[PDB]
RNA sequence: GACAAUGGUAGGAGAGCGUUCUAAGGGCGUUGAAGCAUGAUCGUAAGGACAUGUGGAGCGCUUAGAAGUGAGAAUGCCGGUGUGAGUAGCGAAAGACGGGUGAGAAUCCCGUCCACCGAUUGACUAAGGUUUCCAGAGGAAGGCUCGUCCGCUCUGGGUUAGU
RNA sequence: GAGGGUAGCGGAGAAAUUCCAAUCGAACCUGGAGAUAGCUGGUUCUCUCCGAAAUAGCUUUAGGGCUAGCCUCAAGUGAUGA
RNA sequence: ACCGAUAGUGAACCAGUACCGUGAGGGAAAGGUGAAAAGCACCCCGGAAGGGGAGUGAAAUAGAACCUGAAACCGUGUGCUUACAAGUAGUCAGAGCCCGUUAAUGGGUGAUGGCGUGCCUUUUGUAGAAUGAACCGGCGAGUUACGAUUUGAUGCAAGGUU
């Protein structure tokens, strides 16, 4: 079986977030959380909540053991952006972006 | 720099008021026109 | 209209076919709460939910079948009678 | 300048080829259990013991 | 059935496809309308069908009629989304540690040491703003980072004249 | 500093065509007004038949126009065509 | 034989309003759950946001960022191919490898060989280093009234007709 976690208009920008998912995507349950505690970036603690989530419903909802899961998928897609100014000299002002994004994770047992 | 506009607000009153609108016959009709517009805000 | 303590037969819907008293009229939007007549659950609670009031027709008082009423005046007021008998209901 | 033309997204793909990082280079503690980072102290309840 | 002819701009002539609406006739539809996605189908072209998924109530066919009738290009208007690119910048300047609080602390609170202005970055008032002032809570957005904090959000308050 | 004055066919100027709300060889707004433009840009579906001109004359005319010349459709004449 | 939310009033919404200007004055953009709020009791991860269930419902990729949900753009997985090669990026020929359709001289990929300097406008002549366009979607240009003339149709006819 999979289960599955998201998070969703989480407040980073999407290709930030695709920076520290690629290196947890494959490897084991316990190894993805130290990874992803261990890391400088400033998505982990986010990427860590949803993965915990994920593995939690594991338990509960479908029952099964968490010794054995692997992360089976983990992406973020774009959600809605913000639109903000910064005025810049001579009157001109230039446009801000600010992204979101929306985590998934699927663990599975292999199964 | 000293910029174009420094607020004061006797001589907006004395300058864009009610009762000077309502003084010459020329404001009269911009209040006539103001007022068939609709705008809620006449002279100030 | 169908002022309420009325004994109705429900003519459409999904409780077609019943029939109970009228409990309370919302005659803004031609609603009336029938008794036993759309169970809602709501969170978990259950109750009656009100039902259009072109949807209920009255019962005879004497053969207790669905009739329209019209209205006769045998003094100086109104009465309602049924379209099949002619009986005040 | 300014580019004179569009950048294919065949390009940029590939300039983002070494645009990466790597995993933090962790051992496992031999008192915690948990997971540490080499030559520093168990952020778990742990210490060095170096 | 025999013979010939068939490159083409500007432009001239003919025959046609498709779109929205109307009249009359004949139909389909919750046993699933239009739309929309896919397919390895048909026609000389414009274009026409059929099957599957979805969707959730309308819509084609025939013959005529009437037009806001078919768009890749006007430094075209409006909306969305990219590239440059994790690039330039982050707005004049001295902070260091200790202890707290907290899910989370270089950035908030308290403390000691150090540093800056001191004819001024100190004190008081006229314009001008017009509730921004205070206490208790908050952390979506604003703050060029963070934030447990604030001139920001919520809830209650605060302006006292015979001179 | 405060309170006032001078208004666009106008005002102020120790004069530089300076300055009259980031605008001045004549402000800004609304209307005449879809001013006008012999100039540049553009023009939204297919197939079938034919298919040029870049020349003469006149022109306040010369990158515009009008008539003739060269193209096309229909009716007629009819051997006048080459 | 009027429009149907880029249309129809500038305004189907609490619009002549946010706003913007010293002022006279200028001016948007914003529609839709479901038949009925029955608008998610309760359990679990999390500080909350947000989920995953389980329930309401005919439907929850109907959950108030609510009908449908497309293109540009951003990703995740995979079938064939690619690190000695000079590419308007396709077309014609053609091994190998993987599949199996509206069933028909089948679909996908492409080792290698031949041929090949985009589109529009403006020009005697542009691949042109002459112009325009970042891409996608919607909007967008020979029309109506009244007269004149020529052609096709129809009715009467030394008459035709208001």
């Amino acid at each position: 079986m999979e289960a599955k976690a998201v998070a969703r208009t989480i407040r980073i920008a999407p290709r930030k977030v695709r920076l520290v998912l690629d290196l947890i995507r494959g490897k084991n349950a316990a190894e993805a959380i130290a990874i992803l505690k261990l890391t400088n970036k400033a998505s982990s603690p986010v990427i860590e909540k949803v993965l915990m989530s994920a593995l939690a419903n594991a338990e509960h909802n479908y029952d099964m053991n968490t010794d054995e899961l692997v992360v089976k998928e983990a992406y973020a897609n774009e959600g809605p952006t913000l639109k903000r100014f910064r005025p810049r000299a001579q009157g001109r002002a230039s446009a801000i972006n600010k992204r979101t994004s929306h985590i998934t994770i699927v663990v599975s047992d292999a199964k | 720099v000293k910029r174009t506009y420094q607020p004061n607000k006797r001589k907006h009153s004395k300058v864009h008021g009610f009762r000077k609108r309502m003084s010459t016959k020329n404001g009269r009709k911009v209040l006539a026109r103001r007022r068939r517009k609709g705008r809620k805000v006449l002279s100030a | 209209h169908i002022k309420k303590g009325d004994n109705v037969k429900v003519i459409a819907g999904k409780d077609k076919g019943k029939e109970g008293k009228v409990i309370a009229t919302l005659p803004k939007k031609d609603r009336v709460v029938v008794e036993g007549v759309n169970i809602m659950k709501k969170h978990i609670l259950e109750t009656e939910a009100a039902i259009h009031v072109s949807n209920v027709q009255l019962l005879d008082p004497k053969t207790n079948e669905p009739t329209r009423v019209g209205y006769k005046f045998v003094d100086g007021k109104k009465v309602r009678i049924a379209k099949k008998s002619g009986e005040e209901i | 300048a300014v580019p004179k033309r569009r950048t294919s997204k065949t390009r940029k793909n590939k300039r983002r080829t070494h645009f990466k990082i790597s995993v933090p280079g962790m051992t496992e503690c031999p008192n915690c259990g948990e997971y540490k980072l080499s030559h520093r102290v168990c952020k778990n309840c742990g210490s060095y013991n170096g």
